[PDB]
C-alpha cells in the first residue's frame, strides 16, 4: 500500500456512522505535517521490532 | 360479509346524527362551524390600543352586537336576476378612554359607530344540501341538489378544493453540510387566544464546533446554547442530562451525547465562578442593546422569556425545559438514523385547511390590519392635533368585503388554486372537487398516502401532474370548536393526573406524554402499554366525550405518547383487535340487529367493535389487511396486531367507484379511466330551462345496473352518465382501426346518446345605443323592442340586441359555426342596459365524436353505417356500436368483458325471487372470484329458458354468436363476441374544434394574421414545421411561407449609407439624416418584412446602427460547352 | 489502515499499537492512548470519527 489520498473534489451513500469519520478524514487540516512516533513499549518478546 | 355490511353503514345517512349526505358532510359542518360560532369570537374584541402615564391612562377600543342574516330571495333566484348570494353581518364599534382610578373605573366615550342598516360586511354564504343554507331553517329542500358552491357578485359559481397547511407538526431535519445539520420547528397558540402567537426555532449542529449547538429565531429570542437553556428553564444538573438522553439510544448516538454535554461543561469552566441566571442575563441586555428596542430591560427580558413557547404558554419552566431535551434526543437520533424519522413530505407531518378555515384567516387579518389602521391614524392625529381625535372614513371600512371577494377570486397567500369557476361538465363534479387535496410545490407516490386517498385518481399530464388527490370513500377530515376543544383537554389533562399520580414525574427514564405537542407529563416506562390500551378502550367508550380523538405510541428509540386533537386530521373507521380478537366475530347480536341501527347506533350499543383512527396513528400501528387473512393465523401472531382492515373497495374515491374491477387491468388504463369519468356527459341539472349557463345535458337517460355500493349511495348513479348499447368485437371492413368505432344510423336517429348543448351570452350596451333610431342585414331576429325573438336560431353573423353608435353598427356578433335556439332571455335597464342570453342546440352523434367505456377504451366516430350493411345474428339483431376486439387484450382490460357477461346475465333475469329490480354488484377493487360470476350468470340464463342445450348455454354465458354477412347471407368463420354495455359520450365534439381562415385582420405593431378562434385568426407556423420544409430542399416554398403576403407590397427605398428607411417629400425620396449634413447617398429599393424593420429601428433606437450592402457582379455571358457522355463502357 | 490514522492524529498525543491472535478466526488490534487536553472532549471525537 502506498500513499493514495482523498480531497474535497459522483455521490456516495454510506451508512452514516461511517459517513462522519469518512468525511472527517478528507480534510487535510486533521494531519499532523510529520508523522508521530510510538512512545508506549509493547511487544516485549521480540526484537523483530528493532 | 359482516365487514362489508358494516362499511356499508357508514356510506348510507344517519339522521340521528345529523348526517344527510355523507359523501360533503364535513364540508358543510367546517362552513356551519364559521357563520355561527368562530365570526362572533373573532369579532367580539376589548382591547387597548395606545397607553400613557403608567397603566393609568389608556385608549380602548370595543367590538359588540355582531349580527348576521341571510337574503330574502332563493339561489335560483339570484341566479335569473344576476344577484349575489351574500349574508349581511352588522356590528357596532366604541373608542372611548379609561383612566384608572383610586375611586374604581374612569370612562370617557371618545367615538361610536354602528351598522345597523348598512352592508357593513357582506360574507358570502355556502347554498348547501337541497338549496339550504346553515342561516336559514326552512323545511323545503329542492330533489337531486347537493350543493357546495357560492354564487359571486357576477352571478358566476364559484367552488373550491382543501388545502395542507404550511406549518408542520413534526420538527424538519436537513443536512446544511457535510457534519453540519440543523433542526426547525414552530410554536403557535391555542385556538381560545386572540390574537394568535406563532414562533419558528431553529437548532444548528456542526460536528466540527460542538460548543456552538445553537437554538435561535429572527429578533424574538436569544441564539443560546440549547443544555444550558434546557438547565435554566428545568434547573437540573448536566449528568442528568447526559443520562437522560442516553438512557436507552444505540451506542453510536453516546459518544455524540458525551461530546456534546463535555463541550457544554467546557463553556460552564471557561467563565469565572459560572451562574447560569447571569448568563442568560448578560445574553439579554447584549441582544437589548444589539437592538434599538425602546423598552425599559425588566420589560424585553419578560416579553423574551414568557412569549418563548406561544403552544406552551401558563406552564412552568421545568416541563419547558424537558421538552427541549426531548427534541434534542429526536434531533440526534434522526442524525444517526435518518430514513426511520418521518419524511418532510409525509402526511404524519401535516394538516388540512377545509371552507371555513379559509374564512377564518381572512377574518383574523382583516381585523388586524382594521386595529392597526385605528391605532396609527390615532396616534398621527394626537401628534398633529390634540385631544386624541379619532378621524372617520377608517372606522367604516373593515375591509372583509375585499378579502372576501379575492378569495372567491382565486387567491389566497401564496397559493392561487383554492377556488375557482366550477366548470359544468358533470353532475358528480360537485363531490369531485370539493373532496380534492392540493399539495405546495413531492410527486413521487409517498407510501403515508395510501388507504386515505384514492390511489388511481391523479392528474395524468401539466403542472399539476401528482400534486392533487382524491379522498377515500370511507376517509374524513375533522371539525371542532373552541368550547369542545377546551372541555376535552381538560377532561383528558383530568384523567392523565387522576388514574396515574404516582408514575409520571420520572421526566429522565420516562416517556413525555403530550397534547397537541405540549408536554404535561413524563411516564414510567414499564406501564406504557396499559396506558395506551386503556386510553382507547374510554376513547371508545365516550369517556372523554369525543370519539375521534388520536392517541400515537412512538417506541422505535425515540420514544414518545402524543395525543392529538385538533381540526383537520384524516380519520377512518378500522375493526378493533384486543388481546389477537377480532371484537366483530365476539359479538352474536350484532349481526342480527345491524339492518335496523346507523352507525352512530353501532357505536354507542357496540363499541369496541369499530374505532375511529387518524393517519399519525394509523402510520405506527400493526394492521392485518383483511378479516379473511386474520382468521388464517394463529392466535400467538394474532396477539401481534392492534387494528384489522376493512376490504378495498373502500379504498377508492366515489369517482373511481364509476369503473369496474380496476384491479383486473393495467395501472395506466385506470388513471386515464379517472380522467374521462368526469368528462361524461350526465343529467347535469334540475334547472336546465331556468338556469342561464353554459352546460352539456343527456337526453334520455339510463341508470346503470352492474354497479357498486359508493355509486349508489353517492346518488351519482340516479342522476345517470350513459345509455346501455349493443356492442360487437370484430373487424368491420378494415375500417375501424387505431381506435375508430362504427356506429349505426338508425341508433342515432331514434336518439341514441343524444345530447343537448346549452350556452349563456351576455352583452352590456350604451342607453343611447339601445334606443337608436336606425335594417342591417344583422338584424334579421329582432323583434320591434330590439331585443331576439324567443325561440328562433341565431346564426354566425347574427346580433342579439340592437346597438347603434352615432348610423353604425357595433354590436357583437355569434360566431359558432353551428346555429342555436333562443330559450331565454333577461334584461335590466340602468344607466347602461344589460342583456343575458340562453341558447340551446341538440347534436346528434357525427364523425369524429368522442365515446368511451368505464374500462378507459375511447374513440372517436369513423363511419355511419346503415342498418342494412352491418353483421346480423339468428334473432335479426345488429350492433349499436363495433369496436376493435385487438385492443382489448393488448390493453389488458379485462374487467369489459366480464362487464358485458354480468349486463347480459342481468338483462336474462332483472329481478329477485320477491320481483324486485335487482341490481350486481362488481365493484371497483372486487375481489369475487370470475368463477362465480360465470355460476351466477348459468342461473339467470337456467331460470330465463329451462331448456338449454349445453352447447347453447355455454354460448349464453360466454357472450358468444354466429353472425350472418347482410350482402351474401352466410356465417363467418368463427364466434363473435356480442352483448350489451353502458356506454359514455364525452364531451368534445368535432364543431367545436373546427376552424379556418382565409383573410382577416392582422395585428397593428407587425401587421400579422390575428390569434383566436372566436376572432377568427389563423393556424400557426411553428420553427419545426420550418426545419420540415428545409429538410424536404424545398427553398422556395419556405421562403413565400416566411414573406408578407404579394398583395401587400410597397415601393420601400434604403439609404446605402447610414441604413434608415428614405422618406418620401413632394414625391422625391430623400434621407433627411444625410441631408442635413449634406451628403447625397444612393437610394435603393427592398423587399422585406415589416417585422424586420420594427426589429431594426428597435436596434436603432438602443444604439446600434446597421448598414446594409447591395451586391453588383459584374454581367455574365453563356458560352457552348462540349458534350459530356458519362455512361460506362459496355 | 489503523495505524496510519492514528500516527497522524491531531487528537493524539501518546500512542502504542500490538496486535494478537484471538483464535484461528478473529484477530484483536490492541491500542493504547493517551490524547490531547482537553481529555474527555478529545477522547469522545476519537471514539466517534474511529
Ligand atoms: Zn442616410
Amino acid at each position: 500500500i502506498k500513499n493514495i489520498g482523498n480531497t474535497k473534489s459522483e455521490e456516495t451513500k454510506f451508512e452514516s456512522k461511517n459517513n462522519i469519520g469518512i468525511e472527517y478524514s478528507k480534510d487535510s487540516r486533521n494531519k499532523l505535517s510529520y508523522r508521530n512516533k510510538p512512545s508506549i513499549a509493547t511487544n516485549l518478546e521480540y526484537k523483530t521490532l528493532c | 360479509e359482516m365487514d362489508q355490511r358494516l362499511g356499508y353503514k357508514f356510506l348510507v345517512p344517519d339522521p340521528k346524527a345529523g348526517v344527510f349526505y355523507r359523501p360533503l358532510h364535513f364540508q358543510y359542518v367546517s362552513y356551519s362551524n364559521f357563520i355561527l360560532h368562530r365570526l362572533h369570537e373573532i369579532l367580539t374584541v376589548k382591547r387597548p390600543l395606545l397607553s400613557f402615564k403608567n397603566n393609568t391612562e389608556r385608549i380602548m377600543i370595543e367590538i359588540s352586537n355582531v349580527k348576521v342574516t341571510p337574503p330574502d330571495y332563493s339561489p335560483i333566484i339570484a341566479s335569473i336576476k344576476g344577484k349575489s348570494y351574500d349574508a349581511l353581518a352588522t356590528f357596532t364599534v366604541n373608542i372611548f378612554k379609561e383612566v384608572m382610578t383610586k375611586e374604581g373605573i374612569s370612562i370617557t366615550k371618545i367615538s361610536s359607530y354602528e351598522g345597523k342598516d348598512s352592508h357593513l360586511i357582506k360574507i358570502p354564504l355556502l347554498i348547501g344540501y337541497g338549496n339550504k343554507n346553515p342561516l336559514d331553517t326552512a323545511k323545503y329542500l329542492v330533489p337531486n341538489v347537493i350543493g357546495g358552491v357560492f354564487i359571486n357578485k357576477q352571478s358566476v359559481e364559484k367552488v373550491g378544493i382543501n388545502l395542507v397547511e404550511k406549518i408542520t407538526t413534526w420538527p424538519k431535519f436537513r443536512v446544511v453540510k457535510p457534519n453540519s445539520f440543523t433542526f426547525s420547528f414552530s410554536s403557535v397558540s391555542p385556538p381560545n387566544v386572540l390574537p394568535t402567537r406563532y414562533r419558528h426555532y431553529k437548532i444548528s449542529l456542526d460536528i466540527s464546533q460542538l460548543e456552538a449547538l445553537n437554538i435561535s429565531s429572527t429578533k424574538t429570542f436569544i441564539t443560546v446554547n440549547i443544555v444550558l437553556l434546557s438547565q435554566y428553564l428545568s434547573r437540573v444538573s448536566l449528568e442528568f442530562i447526559r443520562r437522560s438522553l442516553s438512557y436507552d439510544m444505540p451506542p453510536e448516538v453516546v459518544y455524540l451525547v458525551n461530546a456534546i454535554i463535555d463541550s457544554a461543561k467546557r463553556i460552564t469552566e471557561s467563565i469565572t465562578d459560572f451562574n447560569i441566571d447571569t448568563y442568560i442575563n448578560d445574553l439579554v441586555e447584549a441582544e437589548h442593546i444589539k437592538q434599538k428596542s425602546q423598552l425599559t430591560i425588566n420589560e424585553f427580558k419578560y416579553e423574551m422569556l414568557h412569549n418563548f413557547l406561544p403552544h406552551m404558554n401558563y406552564t412552568p419552566d421545568q416541563l419547558k425545559g424537558f421538552y427541549m431535551i426531548s427534541l434534542l434526543r429526536k434531533f440526534l437520533y434522526c442524525i444517526f438514523h435518518t430514513s426511520r424519522y418521518p419524511d418532510r413530505d409525509s402526511m404524519v407531518c401535516h394538516r388540512i385547511l377545509t371552507y371555513g378555515k379559509y374564512f377564518e384567516t381572512l377574518a383574523h387579518d382583516e381585523l388586524e390590519n382594521y386595529i392597526g389602521n385605528i391605532r396609527n391614524d390615532i396616534m398621527n392625529n394626537h401628534k398633529n392635533r390634540g385631544t386624541y381625535a379619532v378621524n372617520i372614513h377608517v372606522l367604516t371600512t373593515p375591509g372583509l368585503n375585499h378579502a372576501f371577494s379575492s378569495l372567491l377570486s382565486g387567491k389566497f397567500k401564496k397559493s392561487d388554486g383554492s377556488y375557482r369557476t366550477h366548470p359544468h361538465y358533470s353532475w358528480m363534479q360537485n363531490i369531485s372537487i370539493p373532496r380534492s387535496v392540493g399539495f405546495y410545490p413531492v410527486r413521487k407516490y409517498h407510501p403515508s398516502q395510501y388507504l386515505y386517498f384514492c390511489s388511481s385518481d391523479v392528474p395524468e399530464r401539466g403542472p399539476q401532474v401528482g400534486l392533487v388527490s382524491q379522498l377515500s370513500v370511507l376517509s374524513s377530515i375533522t371539525n371542532i370548536l373552541t368550547s369542545e376543544y377546551l372541555d376535552l383537554e381538560k377532561k383528558i389533562c383530568e384523567y392523565i393526573r387522576s388514574y396515574y399520580k404516582d408514575d409520571i414525574s420520572y421526566f429522565e427514564t420516562g416517556f413525555p406524554i403530550t397534547i397537541e405537542n405540549a408536554l404535561v407529563a413524563s411516564l414510567n416506562p414499564n406501564m406504557i402499554c396499559d396506558f395506551v390500551t386503556d386510553f382507547r378502550r374510554r376513547k371508545r367508550m365516550g369517556f372523554f366525550g369525543n370519539l375521534e380523538v388520536g392517541i400515537t405510541l412512538v417506541r422505535d428509540h425515540m420514544n414518545e405518547i402524543r395525543i392529538n386533537i385538533g381540526a383537520g386530521r384524516l380519520v377512518r373507521p378500522f375493526l378493533v383487535v384486543d388481546n389477537g380478537e377480532l371484537m366483530m366475530d365476539v359479538c352474536p347480536e350484532l349481526e342480527s340487529r345491524l339492518d335496523d341501527m346507523t352507525f352512530s347506533d353501532i357505536q354507542k350499543e357496540f363499541p369496541h367493535v369499530i374505532e375511529m383512527v387518524d393517519i399519525e396513528q394509523f402510520t405506527f400501528s400493526n394492521v392485518c389487511e383483511s378479516v379473511q387473512k386474520f382468521r388464517m393465523m394463529s392466535k400467538d401472531e394474532r396477539k401481534q396486531y392492534d387494528l384489522c382492515d376493512f376490504p378495498a373497495e373502500f379504498r377508492d374515491g366515489y369517482v373511481a367507484s364509476s369503473l369496474v374491477g380496476i384491479n383486473h387491468n393495467s395501472g395506466p388504463r385506470a388513471i386515464l379511466g379517472c380522467a374521462q369519468a368526469k368528462q361524461a356527459i350526465s343529467c347535469l341539472s334540475s334547472d336546465i330551462r331556468n338556469k342561464i349557463d353554459n352546460g352539456i345535458h343527456l337526453m334520455y337517460p339510463e341508470r346503470p345496473i352492474v354497479i357498486s355500493k359508493a355509486l349508489e349511495t353517492s346518488k351519482i348513479a340516479a342522476n345517470c352518465f350513459g345509455q346501455h348499447v349493443t356492442i360487437a368485437l370484430m373487424s368491420y371492413k378494415g375500417i375501424n382501426q387505431e381506435d375508430g368505432i362504427i356506429i349505426k344510423k338508425q341508433f342515432i336517429q331514434r336518439g341514441g346518446l343524444d345530447i343537448v348543448t346549452a350556452k349563456k351570452h351576455q352583452v352590456e350596451i350604451p342607453l343611447e345605443n339601445f334606443n337608436n333610431k336606425e335594417r342591417s342585414n344583422a338584424y334579421s331576429k329582432l323583434e320591434s323592442n330590439g331585443l331576439v325573438r324567443l325561440n328562433a336560431f341565431l346564426e354566425s353573423g347574427d346580433a342579439m340586441a340592437r346597438n347603434i353608435s352615432s348610423s353604425f353598427d357595433v354590436s357583437e356578433k355569434y360566431t359558432d359555426m353551428y346555429k342555436s335556439r333562443v330559450e331565454r332571455v333577461q334584461v335590466e335597464l340602468t344607466d347602461k342596459v344589460k342583456v343575458r342570453v340562453l341558447t340551446m342546440k341538440e347534436r346528434r352523434p357525427i364523425l369524429g365524436d368522442k365515446f368511451t367505456t368505464r374500462t378507459s377504451q375511447k374513440g372517436t366516430v369513423a363511419y355511419v353505417a346503415d342498418e342494412t350493411e352491418l353483421p346480423y345474428d339468428e334473432n335479426g339483431i345488429t350492433p349499436d356500436v363495433i369496436i376493435n376486439s385487438t385492443s382489448i387484450f393488448s390493453r389488458k382490460t379485462i374487467s369489459m368483458l366480464i362487464e358485458v357477461i354480468l349486463t347480459a346475465a342481468y338483462s336474462a333475469k332483472p329481478y329477485n325471487n320477491k320481483g324486485e329490480n335487482r341490481p350486481v354488484c362488481f365493484p371497483s377493487s372486487n375481489e369475487t372470484s370470475i368463477d362465480t360470476y360465470m355460476q351466477f350468470a348459468k342461473q339467470c340464463y337456467e331460470h330465463s329458458n329451462p331448456k338449454l342445450s349445453d352447447e347453447e348455454l355455454s354460448d349464453k354465458i360466454f357472450c358468444e354468436k354466429i353472425l350472418y354477412d347482410p350482402e351474401t347471407d352466410k356465417p363467418y368463420a368463427s364466434k363473435v363476441f356480442f352483448g350489451p354495455i353502458y356506454y359514455l359520450r364525452l364531451r368534445h365534439l368535432t364543431q367545436d374544434k373546427a376552424t379556418v381562415r382565409c383573410r382577416g385582420k392582422k395585428t397593428k405593431l407587425i401587421r400579422q394574421a390575428n390569434e383566436g378562434r372566436k376572432r377568427g385568426g389563423g393556424i400557426k407556423f411553428g420553427e419545426m414545421e420550418r426545419d420540415c420544409l428545409i429538410a424536404h430542399g424545398a427553398a422556395n416554398t419556405i421562403t413565400e411561407v416566411l414573406k408578407d403576403s404579394e398583395e401587400d407590397y410597397q415601393d420601400v427605398y434604403v439609404c446605402e449609407n447610414c441604413g434608415d428607411i428614405a422618406a418620401q417629400i413632394k414625391g422625391i425620396n430623400t434621407c433627411l439624416r444625410c441631408s442635413k449634413l449634406n451628403l447625397s447617398p444612393l437610394l435603393t429599393k427592398i423587399d422585406t418584412t415589416h417585422v424586420s424593420k420594427v426589429f431594426l429601428t428597435q436596434m436603432n433606437a438602443r444604439g446600434v446602427k446597421v448598414k446594409l450592402d447591395f451586391e453588383r457582379r459584374p454581367p455574365s455571358f453563356y458560352k457552348p460547352l462540349d458534350k459530356v457522355d458519362l455512361k460506362p463502357s459496355f | 489502515m489503523i495505524e496510519r490514522f492514528i500516527s497522524f492524529s491531531v487528537i493524539v498525543k501518546e500512542w502504542g499499537m500490538e496486535t494478537f491472535i484471538e483464535d484461528e478466526d478473529n484477530i484483536r488490534f490492541t491500542v493504547y492512548l493517551n490524547f490531547v487536553e482537553p481529555e474527555e472532549l478529545n477522547l469522545s471525537k476519537f471514539m466517534m470519527v474511529l
